[PDB]
């Protein structure tokens, strides 16, 4: 009767000021 | 970086950092593992609460007092905070950038040391979730070279479980070992951490009080390690000091405080740490004979073991009691343990052997091994008395156990502790063990076959011996016959059960006369030799509460209160009269 | 300021409703908080118990000032999830704003963080709760905290458990009396003392939704606004206890005769009702009736189970129907469990186990959680002689004890159901012949079969062993007539109309029904002779407009003779 157990960084981009 | 890391030894000179006791011989390991030349991180490795978070933080204090070699003098110790670090960054590079700006503050100062609570954690995961430039491979190097020195503290699971998976990491570190030398050393290291806690609840320990507490939760509080459990004690103490001085009131803790502090994180009655209670336990015989009577042993024997227990005359490691009861079913061997618990307010176990009769059983009650189905669920007798420290476990039918049950009892009588499959260590050795077999009276009651009868004094005893192994025997500190219940008992029984009726009714409303006569004839039909009083229940049951609760809910019982029984003569059927 | 507000404040001005009892419970509260270390209180406890409002209890508490002096300027502060996580949808974004909030926390000193629902949350909260600057108050389920703070020590050790219980029936409605004057000043209108106390009685009881207490409260505020709000609150100045129970039906989806009190006029109703939809067997569902009637009476020990019934003869003999009729009498949900799938070690685990996942915590014991969903509803059991031995003896202990234990933990009461058991073993020994050169009947008592299939302990524990009588060939001359009638309701939409002569039924009564299987033989006979020939004329033929049909029999070939028109 055994039993088997089963087992937010981007890079961005930046715009200057017109 | 001064975010994410404190500076110990300036904290430690402001204060904070609790003063460090006794920890010559752990300390003296560290500074060894530090003046090294390269892997010179030493790892302090130890159970839950056994102050390894200290040790390292209290080597600032050591610095601050310059009470440490020349070497170590002119020092700093600082204390990363992990989850500081991880948070905010929300990039790619931001981790390493701000870790490798923290590196290179240690690095600049040779002497400046770095301390990593939980150091585990990094490793897993340390920088991303899904990537392999983790926290410990950037430091990998650097702790081979000898630049900059880190100190780590670890429990001995999470150790060997999620440490020492990484053989780079783990070879860098020195592994320390840190537990609690003794229990004197305890109350020493609390006497030292007195004035700190006394001053914050504005009370003053003594020195009986301070020795008390660790010795109380040692012994009932088994949740936590010795030293932080024995901290928490007398730190929660104060706590009800500080409530109860409403006006001009005593600030002195008390004895009496802290064996009630003990009791609420042990949830006990706190009758038994107490001994204010000595009166019941003076009458607890007593108080016995007013339920279940006819046995006198039973009674003197169990109160008289109880009694040494909380004189102190008890076994130090074996349970409190054990005792296996050997009479005819239905005198009253099973009402002894529930009307015990009952007088002494402390739960009650009851495990049904007969549902154990199979060797395949014995697991349930201590759990299936690991990589199994039962693993997940935890063993039903290790978990009870985990559960339930304080209790009367009580064995019914233990003849008809298998034998394997009868092995996993020997440890526990002789040890007082059982171990289920995750390992944990059940001590239960407060409770006593009662079991009920019904062996015995077989070999009694019936005559021997023959034309001339022969003595039956040694056949009760044989019966036990053949059907109990020796070694089970030895344990057991003392067996108990229990004699047929006489024609006066079995009347006393009835007068009991009535009683009961009564006091049921009359919190109803309604009030129950029962003749004198009535009485004798169900004991008669309600005792069976055989079964002893086992049938008076349901024969009180079944002809006297039914009819009863029909008027109860409509009829002259509704409108009235009042009800009677009688026995009519001619049919030698009960008869009941409402009004 | 913004992302917290602060209670303490809010109370000094209103909006904090005073809180009634719990002295014990704020006393512990207190008491972790003045401690030098592990100060954090964690409110344990579960939806609708008033953890939430124990933190705002004791927030009107402190500027009242009773309180401790150091607890005297301490402020407590409740965190909005909500506010912070909202509006930035990133990860990391969220952690930069609580790391604002906590400096200004950590930069007051006496500041007390409250935490709603903290386990939505569980990064920083290991650190706060560390540096030991900031006390934090933290409400977590107690499922929740044995997933999430059992399994993490670090939060575990700082976080001390205080365990808030449900008050107790006469505490509930105190908590409403003491709450009672705020209501009635708000909306002008006031509950008498006998409708306060029975919504507590009369929600429990019928609901079984939110919590004891919780639902008392709704309840309560239910009520007054439908009064209110109708015109009649002018005449009508008080609230009636029925007429919470009708406004209880909005929330109960139930019919108001079910909602209405029933304790003791079911009993005469339910007697009548069993005969108005079964024909027959009266002594059978007397003895079903007078064990329930004990319960009611209350003359007896508050753990043993509502009742005890049990059912023999062949399958179908009205087990459904009475279960149903009774479990709708008493406005019970009816929970079904067969034992006829309970043949091997991995479905008799079922019981207490959970089959669906070994990693699946919150289901237990499928048949536990079925109590524990419903605490009225009844247990009808079918076919138990198959089981295994050992299954039944845990049947057994729940009937002596009226209690139960699931492995994860739970516990579960019987007190509150009435448990009932089908037995078929007759049929199987009534139809074997013997074995001789002149045939015998084989039929044996029902009783007889009981005592040797069941071990002893189960009939004494039993009240009594309850044997229905076996159907008649008067009811399957009606239940022919009510699967017509059935069949004619649905034609009749259609445009259809069936005519069924008096002799047909009869012909399908004594082929289709038997005796081994009951009425469960005639129900599927009825459906392949009557549909089948129909179907093909509805699709194509006489039938597709008109729906003229008659049914009648030759007797010289005894054959149904079906008659389609065109119409
Ligand atoms: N001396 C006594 N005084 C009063 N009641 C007694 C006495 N001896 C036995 N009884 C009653 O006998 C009944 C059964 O006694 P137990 O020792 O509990 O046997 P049992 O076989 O476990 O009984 P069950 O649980 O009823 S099957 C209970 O009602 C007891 O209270
Ligand atoms: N040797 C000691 N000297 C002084 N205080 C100690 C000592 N051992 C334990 N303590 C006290 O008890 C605490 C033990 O908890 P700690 O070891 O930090 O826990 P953990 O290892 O789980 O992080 C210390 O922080 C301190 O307050
Ligand atoms: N013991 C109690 N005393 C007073 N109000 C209570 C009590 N228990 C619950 N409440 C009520 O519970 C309502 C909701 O608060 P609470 O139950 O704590 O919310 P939640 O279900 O989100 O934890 C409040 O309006 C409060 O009046």
């Amino acid at each position: 009767k055994t039993n088997d157990w089963l087992d937010e960084k981007v890079r961005d981009a930046l715009k200057p000021p017109s | 970086t001064e975010n994410f890391t404190t500076n110990l030894n300036q904290l430690a000179r402001v204060g904070g950092i609790d003063p460090l006791i006794g920890r010559e011989k752990e300390l003296e390991r560290a500074i060894q593992v530090l003046c090294r030349r390269r892997k010179n991180n030493p790892l302090l490795v130890g159970e839950s609460g056994v102050g390894k978070t200290a040790i390292a933080e209290g080597l600032a204090w050591r610095i601050v007092q310059g009470d440490v070699p020349e070497v170590m003098a002119d020092c700093t110790i600082y204390s990363l905070d992990i989850g500081s670090l991880l948070a905010g960054t929300k990039y790619r590079g931001d981790f390493e950038k701000r870790f490798k700006a923290l590196l290179k503050q240690l690095e600049q100062d040779t002497n400046s040391i770095l301390f990593i609570d939980e150091i585990h954690t990094i490793i897993g995961a340390g920088a991303a979730s899904g990537g392999q430039v983790d926290a410990a491979n950037l430091i990998k190097p650097l702790l081979s070279s000898g630049k900059i020195r880190v100190i780590g503290s670890t429990t001995y699971q999470e150790f060997s479980n999620i440490f020492e998976k990484d053989r780079a990491l783990a070879r860098r570190f020195q592994k320390i070992d840190i537990t609690e030398p003794s229990i004197e050393e305890t109350v020493q290291i609390i006497n030292g951490l007195k004035p700190k806690y006394e001053a914050h609840h504005d009370v003053r320990y003594t020195a009986k009080a301070v020795r008390a507490a660790v010795e109380l939760a040692v012994k009932y509080i088994n949740d936590r390690h010795l030293p932080d459990k024995a901290i928490d004690v007398i730190d929660e103490a104060g706590a009800r000091a500080r409530l109860m001085p409403v006006s001009k009131r005593k600030k002195t803790v008390n004895v009496a405080d802290i064996e009630s502090v003990v009791a609420r994180i042990a949830r006990i009655p706190e009758k038994s740490v107490s001994q204010s209670d000595r009166d019941t336990l003076k009458n607890l015989g007593d108080r016995l004979k007013m339920l279940v009577f006819g046995q006198d042993k039973a009674i003197e024997a169990l109160t008289e073991a109880i009694k040494m227990a909380r004189a102190g005359l008890g076994h130090e490691h074996k349970p409190v009691g054990s005792f296996l009861f050997a009479g005819p079913t239905g005198v009253g061997k099973t009402e002894v343990t529930v009307q015990l618990s009952k007088a002494l307010g402390i739960e009650l176990l009851r495990f049904d052997m007969s549902e154990y009769m199979e060797r395949h059983t014995v697991s349930r009650l201590i759990g299936a091994p690991p990589g199994y189905v039962g693993f997940d669920q935890g063993g039903l007798l290790t978990d009870a008395v985990i559960k339930h420290p304080h209790a009367v476990l009580l064995l019914d039918e233990i003849e008809k156990a298998h034998p394997d049950v009868f092995n996993i009892l020997l440890q526990v009588m002789d040890n007082g502790t059982l171990t289920d499959n995750n390992g944990r260590k059940a001590d239960f050795r407060n409770v006593v063990l009662v079991m009920t077999t019904n062996a015995g009276v077989r070999e009694t009651e019936r005559k021997s076959i023959g034309l001339i009868h022969q003595d039956n004094s040694t056949d009760a005893m044989e019966e036990i011996k053949k059907i109990f192994t020796p070694e089970f025997r030895n344990r057991l500190d003392n067996i108990i016959w229990f004699d047929h219940l006489s024609t006066d008992v079995i009347h006393q029984v009835v007068d009991k059960f009535i009683v009961e009726l009564q006091v049921q009714l009359d919190q109803k409303g309604v009030s129950l006369e029962v003749s004198q006569e009535a009485r004798n004839w169900l004991a008669e039909k309600g005792y069976d030799r055989a079964m002893g009083a086992r049938p008076m229940a349901r024969v009180i049951q079944d002809n006297l509460k039914k009819p009863l609760a029909n008027e109860l809910l409509f009829g002259s019982l509704v409108d009235g209160g009042q009800v009677t029984v009688a026995l009519d003569k001619e049919k030698n059927e009960l008869t009941y009269g409402f009004q």
